[PDB]
């Protein structure tokens, strides 16, 4: 998993070398930002659900048609799944600002992406609105460096999405 | 040893067979000479007729000799 | 690979949840620490080559069959070799201490060490002895440092040594 | 062989992977037919969890086929500890044996003649521990009663086979392993004859087990220390009859009945037949 | 590799004669099926897809614990291996259908990989269980194409049938 | 067998020599708490069965699939297993705690146990969280008791966490 | 064993795809070829015997002085050798015949052939006549497709031995 | 490009052997079902347009929301686009029955197509109802083998995009 | 040569992606240090003569024997020579502060060093007690993190050459 502290270890581990003045610098920089992350991570934790609802919700305003029959939004199985899926993006992002990388995000979410999402005909498009209607909801509860950490992890997913 | 019931599940008839103990047929696990036990020098057992002659063999070999034999029933 | 963090995470992961407000608050304490953490790398790092060099002194005053002709650390090859390893397992020990994780240590470097110590004919019991030798030296540092905001450091004092026994466990 | 890291630099669970080597798969840079190294005829590697797929399907399409796969951690673990085996303890029952001595016994029966393998409040016999303790029947008796049992038969005998049958059946009834190819073929050709009873009887029976635990001793390993007659490679076999403890014979597991001990290692103790 | 024509080869080599007229009447026929083998293939090849698409859903379905977390199928990256497993085996499976014959299925896919899925720790069980749900799936489309003359196809069917099952036998 | 004293023993006796008057000094300080521990041990032994009730009950309200058809604690017989299974390695970690050392619980119990749980198809992740549900429970007596003079356990408390891990970890 | 079939699967399963379109016309090649083939086999493996026979002979006269003593050709045994030898080319061009494709003929006669011949100084010439008469022969008994099957095989011998 | 001739040539060449036998029976399965083949291109080739038409249109039913103002269906340049497309699409498959072989479809459609899909947000869906309602005309005009081929082609490009 | 800024772009590049959060919290930790790396750098620069005498003096003290004549400490060209190279020391470690990481020195000093040393028998120690003596001085004219920065690069060189 890659957060900051466990890269410099594997790249220090690579060359055969001690960590150096040059790794710790590194590390000293997280757990500098730690502060600022976990306060982000507090804020999503405790709001989890009241973002996920709207979120879900969202996307059915989005695109209407999902919620007629015979379609994927349609009957509650889907709705469930639907507002399971997105409680996991959110979940794995807290874990993301509290680790300090995007690792827990890579592996849980990222890899293999795309095919399960094509195997199963879930259009990217869906979860972005997800997200971004989140980004906009979090940008009240939060301010400053808080604010600036919680945004990149969110991102990060749209543009792994998109 | 008296028979509760016929000890053996497999069945034939049985043969009650007395024999004194060498201390080989039945070593105390102990350092030292082995020492059989005191309260039995002359185990009985019930044995059924297939095996009354491998038994037999068996506790010939070994020091002790057959007491008596008498049928278990 | 692992550390402190990314495991409590993982942990999470399999009850299915968002990290319990108790475990962010070892986190949140671990962070705390840090700086005093930092340091107490920093100083095995900066005297590496001494730790070592002390350490193999000591061993070879102790067990001088090593050194004998027919001993594992002769000849000079041999030698070479056993002065790698020890320093090899200090440089894991070290990443560990910044990790605040056993795993970077015991995967890389002790799952199997034994079992080639082993094959080879090298006496896995002396190997022991000479990471003990190191610890101490090393704490030794840590420990006693100059220029340093005065102040207690033990808790890491403790894990560090707790590294240095895992080591010394699986190679015996 | 021995792995010496568990898992890659870059995290990835390590797998070694064991092929019968094919000329194509390596072969000498010399002149006339490739050939691989002999020695080499069993090649073993160490690869991360991503690159599996794609190692194993190359020696798949060469020649290669793949012996087996297991996780690096199961591999290079300590061989197991003889601790408990090295002296093995050792359970007399006296005549006159009060109802604790008696229990005693009958646990370090089931737990010796069934391996590690758990006997449920059902399976277990009452008849048979009934005989004893008001006599009737000696330790040595008993423990042929467990033998002859449907629950010995259905968890060793039934389910392998009557090779792996044989030392499932040393190693319990004595503490040794097998040695030499002869011992399984006699065992072999007297369960074709007089069947399974007879067979179960010949351990009993047979002079070793008498010499050591004869009667009203329940029996313990003798293997992992200097036995008479014993081929050196029997004590290794033992290391691989044995493993660890909290490791049993389990019909249950995948695969669960087959041989520890390599046929072409029993060879080398001793051939001749 | 082997495939039905060359096996048969294979024996009479070892009795060292000439294929014996009963032999090459096998053959023949082998060959007067041709089409229907080939369009079985086709129908299969033509759906791949789909039928894994198919089978997973209803895998899922039924074992709702592989898909959460702390499941086998779960997350993502493990999902996705899943799913590139049922297909490689069913693309085997037609291979074999092709060349009538197991070996090549047997040889080159499910040599080895029962054991693979134990050291994972992936449940064979249910990978069997999706072998079959792809089997009846797969035979739906073998048994119902469009534009194909009419005609009977079962020993074809069951053939297919076969591969499948040895699969699902030494998977699970 | 090995407890604390016979190990410091037989470190000693590889040096050569007698032993260390610093090392006294551990076993000295270990006699001291002896009451302590001993009633530690008597807290878990006289909670025994509820302790792993507990644990059970909560770890199939988490994992609700282990008691599904098709789950590994399904049907009664593999459910007993699974019970039995726990208490035998809350059995070991008591007797570890009062002998002061690990081994007994790995050599006994924990030596093989991984492999063992694959082989049978037992996922080891599961067995691991139990352990844990257990260490939480007990810890609970432990520390809490009645009738008895209070004071610090910590030292104590912390040694048995740590036995509970290593078997967390090693099983996982 | 290189056949029509085996190779297709191969190149499907080298690239790691499904058999396409692509290979099953291919596939429906080697088919079509086989009513002739099978024909040829059916001739070849009848007249096996003469067409030996024959062979052997000619060999001899192609090459007088190998039945005088001292040589190769000399002395019952060799003449025995010689004839399994030659029936053993014919039993794998049938085999071939049928298989459709070389594979049979490669994996057992071509593969390692030189050396053998080194080691025992079989002169390739002499195999050569052999085969040469034969198809001399075989050119009566077949014809049309049959017979170009029949010769294609029979010749990719001639020039793997050549 | 991949078709029969190209593809054992290839592998002939790699080996460094002569074309023998195994591989002409190969080709020679290409240039019998050429017939079947080429018969097809001329009926998709001469109903194009009409074929394009409907599927296009059948698009629009199939997802009505598509034709909404602020949608990628809607205004006039999408639609000429999405036409644009699909002609392509028959064009190839035209192309591939000709060269016998999927080649001409593989390189000119399906390698990249993930990646231009996503970064322009084409749904796959779309084409592959395009296709389908194709297929379902074409399963008039054609018949027999012509039409086993045709589908084929078809198909491999639905399993190509999902 | 290795700073933290440009190892985070290294591994970035590696793995062919953007620059995520990841990366710049280790940047952020690199720029943050760099205030008291700056300061010890100013430090050094000014009084580096004074340390460079010291220091030279100082080896000789600890070897005495080098002066007499006949050896290496003996005659100017050589104590010219002696002050030279520990001059060059000092400089890069300055370089190293202010690049924030040991590059300057792993390319400058450290590459080569043994064999160099070895070829004209320079020994190492002599060079230690150099540093050693200058890192006591330094101990008084810094103070804080400042120090902490300069013993880091200081003593880096020591196992060095060690
Ligand atoms: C929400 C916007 C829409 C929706 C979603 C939905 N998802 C599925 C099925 C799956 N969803 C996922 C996604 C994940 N599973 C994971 O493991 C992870 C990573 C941690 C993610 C992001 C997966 C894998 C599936 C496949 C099967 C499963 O449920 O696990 C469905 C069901 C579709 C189907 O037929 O399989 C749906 C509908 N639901 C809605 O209503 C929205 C349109
Ligand atoms: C020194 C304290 C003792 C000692 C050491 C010793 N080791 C070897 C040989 C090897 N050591 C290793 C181990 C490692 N290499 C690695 O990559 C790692 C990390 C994963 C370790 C710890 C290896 C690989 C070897 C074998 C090959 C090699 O020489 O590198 C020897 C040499 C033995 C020989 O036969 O040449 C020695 C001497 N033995 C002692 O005498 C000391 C008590
Ligand atoms: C502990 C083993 C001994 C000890 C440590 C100690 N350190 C501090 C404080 C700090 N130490 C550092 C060091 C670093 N921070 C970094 O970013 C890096 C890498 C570039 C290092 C090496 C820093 C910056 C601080 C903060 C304040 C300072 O000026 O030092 C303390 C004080 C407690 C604290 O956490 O702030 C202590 C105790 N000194 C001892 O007494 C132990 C023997
Ligand atoms: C000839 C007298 C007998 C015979 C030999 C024979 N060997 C093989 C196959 C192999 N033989 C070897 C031998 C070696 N490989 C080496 O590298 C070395 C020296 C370093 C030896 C001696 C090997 C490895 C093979 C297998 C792989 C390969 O081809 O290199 C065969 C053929 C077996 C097969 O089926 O492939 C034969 C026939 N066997 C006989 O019939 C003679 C009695
Ligand atoms: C319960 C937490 C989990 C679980 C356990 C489980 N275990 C088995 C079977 C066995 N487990 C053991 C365990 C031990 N053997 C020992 O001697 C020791 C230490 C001394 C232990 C802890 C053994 C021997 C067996 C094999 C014998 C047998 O099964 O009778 C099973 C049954 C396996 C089966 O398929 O029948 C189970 C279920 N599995 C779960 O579901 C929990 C996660
Ligand atoms: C899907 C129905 C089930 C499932 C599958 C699954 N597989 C893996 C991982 C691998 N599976 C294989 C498969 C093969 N190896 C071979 O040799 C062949 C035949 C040629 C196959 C088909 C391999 C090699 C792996 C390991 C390497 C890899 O990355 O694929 C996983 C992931 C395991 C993991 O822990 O990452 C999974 C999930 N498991 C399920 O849950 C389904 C029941
Ligand atoms: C069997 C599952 C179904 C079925 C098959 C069937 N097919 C035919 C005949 C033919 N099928 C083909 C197809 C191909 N030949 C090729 O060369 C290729 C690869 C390019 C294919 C895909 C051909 C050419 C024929 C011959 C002509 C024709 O189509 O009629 C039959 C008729 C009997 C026969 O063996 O010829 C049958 C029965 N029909 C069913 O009812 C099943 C559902
Ligand atoms: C610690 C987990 C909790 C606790 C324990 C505690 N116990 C004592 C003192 C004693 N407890 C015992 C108990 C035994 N001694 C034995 O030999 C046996 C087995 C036969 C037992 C069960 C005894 C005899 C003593 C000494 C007399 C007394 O009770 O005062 C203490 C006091 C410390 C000390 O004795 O040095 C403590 C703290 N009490 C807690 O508050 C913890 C939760
Ligand atoms: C016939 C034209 C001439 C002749 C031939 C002859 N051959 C041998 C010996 C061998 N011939 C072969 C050939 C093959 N053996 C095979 O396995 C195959 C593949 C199916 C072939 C083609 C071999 C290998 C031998 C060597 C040993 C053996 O026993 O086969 C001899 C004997 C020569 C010798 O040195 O032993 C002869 C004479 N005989 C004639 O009269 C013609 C001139
Ligand atoms: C039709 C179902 C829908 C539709 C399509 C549509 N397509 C685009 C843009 C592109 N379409 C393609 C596709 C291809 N271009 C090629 O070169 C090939 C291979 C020969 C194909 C299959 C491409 C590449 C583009 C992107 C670049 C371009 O402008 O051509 C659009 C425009 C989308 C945009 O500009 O972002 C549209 C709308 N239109 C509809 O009405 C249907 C929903
Ligand atoms: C000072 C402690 C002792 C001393 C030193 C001394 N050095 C040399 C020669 C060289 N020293 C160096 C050092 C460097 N040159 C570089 O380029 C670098 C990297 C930037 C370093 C560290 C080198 C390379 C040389 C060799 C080439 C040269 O002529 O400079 C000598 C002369 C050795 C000779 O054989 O002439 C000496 C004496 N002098 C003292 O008084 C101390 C004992």
């Amino acid at each position: 998993m890659k957060t900051v502290i466990t890269e410099v270890i594997a790249s220090a581990d690579s060359q055969g070398r001690f960590l150096n003045n040059t790794e710790l610098q590194a590390a000293n920089g997280r757990f500098q930002r730690a502060t600022a992350s976990m306060e982000a991570a507090r804020a999503l934790t405790s709001n989890a659900d009241s973002l996920v609802k709207g979120a879900v919700q969202e996307v059915y305003n989005k695109f209407p048609y999902l919620t007629q029959p015979g379609q994927m939004g349609y009957g509650d199985t889907n709705q469930a799944k639907c507002a399971r899926d997105i409680s996991h993006y959110l979940r794995f992002i807290t874990y993301s600002l509290v680790a300090g990388g995007t690792g827990p995000l890579d592996d849980y979410i990222v890899a293999g992406l795309r095919e399960v999402n094509r195997t199963f005909n879930l259009s990217p498009s869906w979860y972005i609105e997800a997200l971004k209607h989140i980004k906009g909801k979090v940008g009240s509860q939060l301010s400053g460096q808080p604010l600036t950490e919680a945004n990149a992890y969110i991102d990060y997913c749209i543009n792994a999405l998109s | 040893s008296v028979l509760t019931g016929d000890n053996q599940q497999r069945g034939s008839k049985l043969f009650k067979i007395t024999i004194a103990l060498s201390p080989t047929l039945a070593h105390h696990p102990w350092p030292g000479l082995d020492t059989h036990e005191p309260s039995q020098s002359s185990y009985s057992t019930i044995v059924s007729l297939e095996r009354l002659l491998p038994e037999m063999t068996r506790i010939k070999r070994n020091g002790g000799r057959i007491l008596e034999i008498t049928e278990g029933e | 690979m692992q550390d402190a963090f990314t495991k409590a995470i993982v942990a999470a992961d399999l009850r299915g949840s968002f990290l319990s407000e108790q475990e962010l608050n070892q986190l949140t304490n671990l962070v705390k620490e840090s700086n005093k953490r930092l340091d107490a790398v920093n100083a095995i790092t900066g005297n590496a080559a001494e730790i070592i060099s002390d350490a193999a002194h000591k061993l070879f005053a102790e067990q001088t069959d090593l050194i004998r002709p027919g001993g594992n650390a002769y000849p000079n090859r041999r030698m070479a070799a056993c002065l790698r390893d020890m320093e090899i397992i200090l440089r894991y020990v070290s990443y560990a201490l910044l990790a605040g994780d056993a795993s970077v240590l015991e995967d890389r470097c002790l799952n199997g060490l034994k079992e080639t110590y082993v094959a080879l004919g090298t006496p896995t019991r002396s190997v022991a002895r000479a990471v003990q030798l190191m610890k101490e030296t090393a704490i030794g540092y840590v420990n006693s440092p100059s220029g340093v905001t005065r102040g207690d450091c033990s808790a890491l004092v403790n894990e560090a040594a707790t590294y240095f026994d895992k080591a010394a466990a699986s190679i015996a | 062989m021995n792995v010496l890291t568990t898992s890659s630099q870059r995290g990835g669970k390590l797998f070694k992977v064991t092929m019968t080597l094919s000329p194509a798969l390596s072969h000498h840079p010399w002149p006339s037919l490739d050939t691989y190294e002999p020695s080499q005829n069993s090649y073993s590697v160490v690869v991360p969890l991503d690159r599996l797929l794609a190692e194993m399907t190359y020696i798949k399409n060469k020649g290669g086929r793949v012996l087996d796969i297991s996780p690096a951690d199961l591999e290079a673990l300590g061989p197991p500890d003889i601790s408990s085996v090295a002296i093995p303890l050792k359970v007399e029952l006296w005549a006159k044996a009060d109802v604790s001595d008696v229990q005693a016994a009958i646990v370090a029966a089931y737990k010796q003649i069934f391996g590690n393998t758990y006997v449920l409040e059902s399976e277990r016999l009452t008849s048979a521990e009934s005989l004893l303790r008001n006599g009737s029947i000696s330790v040595r008796e008993f423990v042929r009663l467990l033998a002859k049992s449907e629950l010995y038969k259905e968890r060793f005998f039934f389910c392998t086979s009557n090779n792996r049958f044989t030392e499932l059946n040393f190693k319990h009834f004595l503490g040794r392993a097998p040695y030499n190819q002869s011992e399984i073929a006699a065992h072999l050709d007297r369960y074709q004859t007089f069947g399974y009873d007879a067979e179960i009887d010949s351990y009993i029976d047979s002079d070793e087990y008498i010499q050591a635990f004869g009667e009203n001793v329940v029996p313990y390993y003798r293997g992992f220390k200097s036995q008479s007659g014993q081929t050196v490679e029997s004590f290794n076999r033992m290391f691989k009859l044995y493993r660890g403890d909290a490791g049993s014979d389990t019909n249950l597991n995948l695969q669960g009945q087959k041989r520890r001990v390599d046929p072409k290692n029993l060879l080398r103790s001793g051939r001749g037949i």
